[PDB]
């Protein structure tokens, strides 16, 4: 049981397509187009390298997957010629993320017609049509179309209603979107040492500790717990991570203000690190 | 800057202490990750100035750890990668490095498949009822023979080391496949060598007249193979060739501590006694008669040609 | 959890005299090399992060002897501590001090300023770990000791260490040195405190 | 009746022949602690040969004979029956008892062979008591000329051989090497001794503790450090536990391999062999007449590590140990016995010269 | 002959069979065509008339003195002895073939050799063999003495705590001929181990050994093990 | 579609991966009459070379080339398919049926290779028929070259080594030899040839054949005599089959034992080989990679006692006849090739540079 990644069956000339190699003649190296339901393809024994090649096998690695770009298309023939000579790596990096989404939706799409039981390919063919044909037509970009659309679709379902395949399909395909692209959690801790050799000691470390908690944003609660008697936990379990070891170094950076405005040593025992 | 530094002295303080990695595979890309990390940090006008800023860093690479040669025929290799690309592009900046980054990449590709090759040719060199001689330890010997022991039946006779028995996890490794392996000590080499039909072995160091130094008791494993005149097999790969000469420069082999020859507990004869542990062995190349590598076969008569495929003689002495 | 470490870079005892009256003991020479690099190569090689050296006499001199080598450079992974005072004169004087200033956390090394080793004590440092992960803080110091011969040179008569300890939790029970001394005394509630095993070594 | 002791281990396919048994078990589990059917001091020497506690060639040979003694002493005669076909008779469980505890040394076989030539030779008019004493006095006078006069010839033959400032390499462990070193370093020359030792007897160390307390410089490497040492080595000197018809030197495992390595390196090798320890069989190679010790004993301490600890488990892993091994005759040059420094060639011919001929 | 069995009889058959028997079928089992056993004084001087009914092949029993101990019946038995001496006693439940200790005994060429099961301490070199120390905490003023002869001869003594004394001695020849020459000794247990132990401490010297068994125990005197012996007797005696 | 040949009789265990026939049996037992799986040039070639009427090397390349431009002749081209794979995926059942047929020498590999770089290198610009005639006109001028001027300029290379008076030594069949002999009894230059032969084949006799057809005076020895002649041959000229990347020289049988004698006789051997039998792939031995004639070769009518008639019925009883083997390189001492006289040690380099680099 198995598809298409998109809506058409070969791919354009000068697109880099991700394959992996099954099997090596003197002509060059036959591989399978895994976005294209495992067409044939070949890569040329003079598009393998830009420097002298002895042997096919010595960069071919029969069972690993590699991005090629297509020279040469044929229909009518069937002949599909592929060069690994012509991609840059910023392509390749391009190629392997827009597969990687690609495959995303894929496994997405097949967990949904399993949910589904739509054991015929036609039938399969045409939810593939109505879910991520649909996007990838209308915003004109295969692969990236439908992942944000389905990236969209797990925040607000409203991107979902507008398909027309049935009424448990939908619904099976928001649930499987939502099971699959919607993992937003993490937790991002640190350690301070944050203290106070003073009169007022444990006071200006209460204050330190409330002004560093009234500093925690909104979905992000910044909360400080004891783990030591002159060391701190403050941890944060909120989603974006990127922005999270930001607040949490803002939040780090502004209790250690506070503790040296009170004449107070305050030191970073531990950085702001996703647990 | 601060990265690429931190990371060049835990390099050069991990090749100084001990064996860091285990394997010489990884070893070997995670140099050419940390040539790579180098040349796309940094900055150059002319590709001497890399040539020389290599070649300094080289420098100290091998004075980390003057045995493991690994590290400096793979900064050569680089070096004569950069001395073809100048030549290519003589006859400059972001497209010479662009091209120095992508043969990088195929050369990475190209080291990711040696073992497979090595396998995949091991076929037309074992027969059916064999007698194999190993010494020591090595990933690619051991896929050798598993994966000619698929279709073939044979014996293979693993010899372990005197000084830290090496061979024995080859052993329990290669019979849990099914070979039939015998295990003895390395006194019993020529007491074995009237019934050994062909000797398959690895190396360390492929040097430049054909020679090799590899584990010791190897050289005296040739030197019974010459004796009785039966044919030697070095599955090696293209990263262990060195163009250092073996009498040319000094420290070639790398004595350890003497703890695995003689213990501690021995009493007070340890004072009047001198005991050295030699872990590496020096083998001419008359006694070898094929090594085996990832394009294929070639007689010790040929590694000088492979030089002149993979190194230049201006970067020799580094 | 860091691997911390103190190092006695001043020892206490009259031995080297009149060696140690000019530069100290812990910079002399074995071959070209002080015993302080050789101590701090050791450590480094055991995986320490951070540590504290503890130097009284002659400790300007031991100072600017390690500011110039290579565990003082910013690209060294293990940072030193140059603790200099005049006041203490002991090893016990050193630990109390290291609990005045509260610098050490958990499970942190002890080492003399003259100490040659290459021993990676990882499998130990496990082991004091999930001693003292089982018995709640129990056990408090694992002595490190290597497998030698009486009659060695190594060993001399001034330095000779007798020890009675357990032979399937090699826990310490008796400890003893032989400084003149023909015939040695073992206590008699070893055996009945621990009636499994026992073994003088 | 002595049963048959059960084989340790799988064997390996070319040495299906050749017993292999194991230290951890013993014969005696099903023998009479009086020993009636085996001698007291018979069983004593098969316990202590099978053990490992005497692995000399020599000093298996002297443990022997004064188990012989101890025998002939302890030796009663029935009636009407002859010492000279009994005595025969009698032996011969033994020496099958001590085959069977350990694959006996070619000395061990002499040794059995001059005794069974004196025996034979105890004329029917003589007496119990005398005879006994004659057999005793001839077993004592026969091991004190080949062994002491024997040593003290060959060590006064190699001692005008070494000269001074040499390099003289050993193997293994012997006491005639030894002697020969503590003679010659005692008689005035000034040279230092590189010792070579294998796995897994470590019985080097053991000559090496006779170069210590001498007072020689000694350095000791290993087998295949040996490669490494004989480009600095001038003369490689060797102790032989049996000299065959051929000229091989049967001896130690690392041997022959040393040699070759020896001639490889343009270093002439001498073996010391006493008379008594020549071969009339003949053999070519090491798996057709060889010792297997121990298939355990390979196993070592490397950390936490190992692996041939549940090697019976592996069907298709064999253990091997090899004790003996011969060398081919073109390889050594010299063989010092007490009438002189000969080739390997003429070893027959000394036979032929001790065998009342 | 290599050895004489003699079994000692201080102060028998109180179990549930005869508490002699089972020595002499160790014996007889395995070899021992000429077996000595020394009858009981000390509380009634009748048990040869008991000990003479059983059905053994060749038992040879003496009359003995009332006051008397252990050495002064190896030294009663001098001129009938001609050979090694193996020591036996009544209450001896050994489920342990004796071949080991016999081969202790043979094949390091011993003085003497012993056997003990899981009071007193018994420092053991690190082979598990030869013994090096021994001492009860009863007659010793001190808690324990070590030389440095055996410490720098042995550097590694491992000690036990929790052994009995299971009285299967193996004794050469020499060592009674000194015990006949050295009237002094009563109990041989605390004589012919402690001073040979002594004496060992010195080369050209003796040695002694010992088997450490985890099979089975022997018994005692008193009640205290009067009931594990028909426990285990009820169980071992059926392969015997 | 295309079975696989039984293996006949009883096969060696250390010759168990290389398959064994029979001249007696054939694939077309199981085929149509017209052959329309296999081509009918090329079902004719695989019965010419399993019958044994095509043995030489030379002679193989030819009639196989040959049967490559009937097929190329009689080739069609299917619609919306290229013809440089399709080509390629049509001769790769014909390779098969002839390795089946018999097992392929080392220069039908190289023609193979040559053939596969020919026709995958075709543009798709050109007709179906020029692009037949161009690979027409290619494997004509490469057998032309690469037969008949490599073989000239050997014999030219050849002319300059053959003085006046010497003795030459030949062994087996092969034309190049016979050529060369030949070319140098007209040239010019007065000399005698001893053809050694040995069984089952005797093939040499046709080189015989044309030693007396060309008026030279020849003598007719075997193998064994070999050793008998050698004291008085002064050269030894060889016909190599096929040279590998190590120096080896894989030929008849008799060849590396021939070259050893004439090593042991200081007579320096000749191989005489051109530049498309050479090999990327290495052997050491002749059991990794060989040919097994038929077992019921060996035997002979000596009277009536033909003891291998039934030699199926021991069980116990191998039959066993090798066609190729290599030699080390170590023996050989000339390579004469078109390029001139190189030694073993180069017959890689060359390689290098004519592989278009
Ligand atoms: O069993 C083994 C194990 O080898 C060893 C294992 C361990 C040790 Cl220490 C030494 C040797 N080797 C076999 C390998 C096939 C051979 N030969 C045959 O079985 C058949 O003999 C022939 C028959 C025909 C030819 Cl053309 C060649 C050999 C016998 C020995």
């Amino acid at each position: 049981l198995s598809c298409r990644f998109y809506q058409h069956k070969f791919p354009e000339v000068e697109d880099v397509v991700m394959v992996n190699v099954r099997s090596i003649a003197e002509m060059g190296a036959y591989v399978s187009l895994l976005e294209y339901n495992n067409i044939e393809g070949m890569i040329l024994l003079s598009e393998l390298s830009r420097r002298r090649i002895r042997s096919i096998n010595k960069l071919i690695r029969i069972g690993r997957n590699e991005c090629v770009v297509v020279i040469r298309v044929d229909k009518e023939k069937g002949y599909i010629d592929l060069s690994k000579r012509r991609v840059s790596p910023e392509e390749a990096i391009k190629c392997e993320d827009k597969f990687t989404k690609s495959k995303t939706v894929y496994s997405i799409l097949r967990h949904v017609a399993e949910v589904l039981e739509y054991t015929k390919d036609e039938q399969l063919e045409s939810l593939f049509q109505r879910t991520a044909w649909v996007f990838d037509d209308k915003y004109k970009r295969p692969g990236y179309g439908a992942y944000d659309a389905f990236k969209h679709a797990v925040s607000d379902p409203s991107i979902l209603d507008s398909l027309d395949l049935n009424e448990d399909e939908r619904e099976v395909l928001i649930n499987n979107i939502n099971r699959r692209l919607t993992p937003q959690a993490v937790k991002i801790r640190a350690d301070i040492e944050v203290a106070c050799y003073g009169y007022e000691g444990i006071d200006a470390v209460k204050e330190a500790l409330r002004a560093g908690l009234n500093c925690s944003t909104e979905n992000m609660p910044i909360k400080i717990n004891l783990i030591a008697p002159p060391r701190y936990v403050m941890t944060t379990t909120t989603l974006e991570r990127t922005e999270g070891l930001s607040v949490l170094s803002q939040a780090m950076a502004v209790i250690k203000e506070k503790i040296e405005e009170k004449r107070g040593v305050f030191n970073v025992q531990m950085e702001p690190k996703v647990v | 800057g601060s990265e690429l530094s931190e990371r060049i002295e835990s390099f050069v303080e991990t090749l100084k202490r001990g064996g860091g990695p285990r394997s010489s595979e990884e070893m070997a890309r995670e140099t050419l990750g940390l040539l790579r990390q180098i040349i796309t940090d940094h900055r150059w006008s002319n590709a001497g100035e890399l040539m020389e800023l290599i070649r300094r860093e080289g420098r100290r690479m091998t004075a980390a750890q003057p045995s493991e040669t690994t590290v400096g025929n793979m900064v050569r290799r680089v070096l004569k990668i950069i001395r073809e690309e100048y030549g290519r592009l003589h006859g400059h900046y972001a497209q010479l490095q662009s091209n120095i980054i992508e043969a990088i990449n195929e050369l990475l590709v190209e080291l990711e498949g040696t073992m497979e090759n090595i396998a995949a040719q091991a076929l037309e060199h074992i027969h059916s009822n064999e007698v194999i001689m190993t010494i020591g330890f090595s990933r690619t010997v051991e896929a050798f023979l598993k994966e000619a022991a698929r279709k073939r039946k044979f014996h293979v006779i693993v010899a372990e080391c005197a000084p830290f028995c090496q061979g024995h996890e080859m052993a329990v490794n290669l019979s849990k496949a099914g070979i039939e392996t015998t295990v003895m000590t390395d006194a019993a080499i020529f007491a074995v060598m009237s019934r050994v039909n062909k000797v398959i072995i690895g190396t360390k160091t492929i040097l430049a007249n054909g020679a090799l130094r590899a584990v010791t008791g190897t050289h005296t494993l040739a030197l019974a193979a010459k004796h009785h005149s039966t044919p030697l097999i070095v599955c090696a790969p293209m990263f262990k060739l060195s163009p250092q000469f073996p009498n040319e420069e000094d420290s070639f082999h790398k004595f350890v501590a003497p703890e695995e020859v003689l213990p501690f507990t021995e009493g007070d004869i340890l004072e009047k006694v001198s005991v050295h542990c030699p872990v590496f062995d020096y083998v001419p190349p008359e006694l070898i008669t094929l090594f085996i590598s990832n394009i294929g076969g070639n007689a010790p008569s040929y590694i000088y040609r492979l030089m002149s495929e993979l190194y230049h003689p201006d970067d020799h002495v580094l | 959890p860091p691997l911390q470490a103190v190092l006695v870079a001043d020892s206490f005892d009259r031995r080297f005299f009149p060696i140690s009256k000019d530069q100290p003991r812990v910079l002399l020479p074995l071959a070209n090399v002080a015993l302080i690099d050789y101590t701090l190569e050791f450590l480094t090689a055991t995986g320490v992060q951070e540590t504290f050296v503890f130097c009284c006499w002659k400790a300007a001199q031991i100072k600017e002897h390690l500011l110039k080598s290579k565990w003082c450079r910013p690209t060294s992974l293990n940072v030193v501590r140059i603790i200099t005072s005049e006041l203490y004169r002991s090893l016990g004087d050193v630990l109390r001090d290291v609990d005045a200033k509260a610098l050490v956390r958990s499970d942190f090394l002890l080492v003399y300023g003259d100490v040659i080793s290459n021993i990676n004590i990882t499998r130990a440092l496990e082991e004091h770990r999930l001693r003292r992960k089982l018995e709640k803080n129990v056990s408090v110091m694992t002595m490190i000791f290597k497998e030698s011969s009486p009659s060695h040179p190594t060993r001399c008569h001034e330095d000779n260490v007798v020890v009675a300890v357990d032979s399937t939790t090699n826990r310490v029970l008796h400890f003893q040195k032989t400084q003149g001394l023909r015939r040695f005394a073992f206590p008699l509630s070893l055996f009945q405190g621990s009636s499994d095993g026992v073994e003088v070594r | 009746q002595v049963p048959t002791r059960k084989d340790y281990g799988s064997k390996v396919s070319l040495f299906s022949h050749l017993p292999q048994y194991s230290r951890q078990n013993s014969l005696t589990q099903f023998m009479s602690i009086p020993s009636s059917v085996i001698h007291p001091a018979m069983v004593r020497l098969g316990l202590q040969y099978s053990q490992g506690l005497v692995s000399g060639s020599n000093a298996r040979c002297i443990a022997l004979l004064r188990a012989l003694q101890q025998v002939i002493q302890d030796y009663t005669t029935p009636p009407n029956e002859e010492l000279s076909r009994d005595l025969v008779n009698k032996l011969k469980p033994y020496m099958s008892f001590l085959t069977q505890c350990r694959p006996l040394s070619a000395s061990m076989h002499n040794a059995i062979k001059f005794l069974n030539k004196e025996i034979t030779s105890v004329g029917s008019s003589k007496r119990e008591e005398e005879a006994k004493s004659e057999l005793r006095a001839a077993i004592d006078r026969y091991v004190q000329e080949k062994i002491v006069l024997a040593a003290q010839a060959i060590s006064r033959f190699a001692y005008q051989k070494i000269s001074n400032g040499d390099v003289i390499l050993v193997y293994g462990c012997s006491s005639l090497v030894s002697r020969i070193l503590q003679e010659a370093w005692t008689e005035g020359r000034r040279f230092r001794v590189v010792v070579v030792d294998s796995r897994p007897w470590l019985e080097g160390r053991h000559t090496l503790r006779s170069l210590v307390h001498a007072g020689v410089p000694a350095s000791y490497l290993l087998i295949p450090a040996a490669s490494y040492v004989l480009p600095e080595v001038s003369k490689v000197l060797l102790g032989a536990h049996a000299l065959l018809a051929n000229g091989s030197v049967m001896s130690r495992v690392g041997t022959a391999q040393l040699a070759l390595v020896a001639r490889a390196h343009n270093v002439p090798v001498l073996v010391c062999c006493e008379t008594y320890k020549f071969c009339e069989r003949v053999q070519t190679d090491a798996f057709v007449s060889n010792e297997l010790d121990d298939p355990d004993d390979l196993q070592c301490k490397r950390g936490e590590h190992v692996a041939l600890a549940n090697w019976q488990n592996h069907a298709s892993l064999r253990l091997l140990n090899l004790v003996y091994d011969v060398t081919p005759p073109e390889l050594v040059d010299l063989v010092i016995t007490e009438l002189g420094m000969i080739p390997c060639s003429s070893v027959p011919v000394v036979l032929r010269v001790k065998s009342s001929d | 002959m290599e050895f004489q069995a003699v079994v000692m009889a201080v102060g028998l058959p109180v179990g549930n069979k005869p508490l002699i028997w089972y020595p002499l079928n160790l014996l007889e089992r395995v070899g021992f065509e000429e077996v000595i056993v020394v009858t009981t004084r000390d509380v009634q001087k009748a048990l040869c008339a008991e000990f003479k009914m059983k059905m053994k092949p060749d038992i040879v029993c003496i009359p003995d003195d009332a006051d008397m101990g252990t050495a002064d019946s190896l030294r009663y038995i001098y001129p009938k002895l001609k050979t090694d001496v193996l020591v036996l006693s009544c209450d001896l439940i050994t489920d342990v073939a004796l071949h080991e200790v016999v081969d202790l005994f043979r094949a390091y060429d011993a003085s003497l050799a012993m056997l003990m099961r899981k009071r007193d301490f018994i420092g053991v070199d690190s082979t598990g063999k030869r013994l090096l120390f021994m001492a009860n905490e009863a007659d010793l003023d001190e808690e324990l003495v070590i030389k440095g002869s055996i410490l720098q001869k042995h550097p590694r003594i491992r000690f036990h705590t929790g052994l009995v004394d299971a009285h299967l001695y193996c004794l050469k020849k020499y060592i009674v001929d000194f015990l006949m020459e050295n009237g002094s000794i009563t109990s041989i247990r605390s004589e012919l181990i402690p001073y040979l132990v002594r004496k060992q401490f010195s080369l050209k010297s003796l040695d002694i050994y010992s088997f450490i068994k985890e099979a089975n125990t022997l018994n005692l005197a008193p009640y205290d093990a009067c009931w594990n012996a028909c426990r285990g007797d009820r169980w071992e005696d059926l392969s015997r």
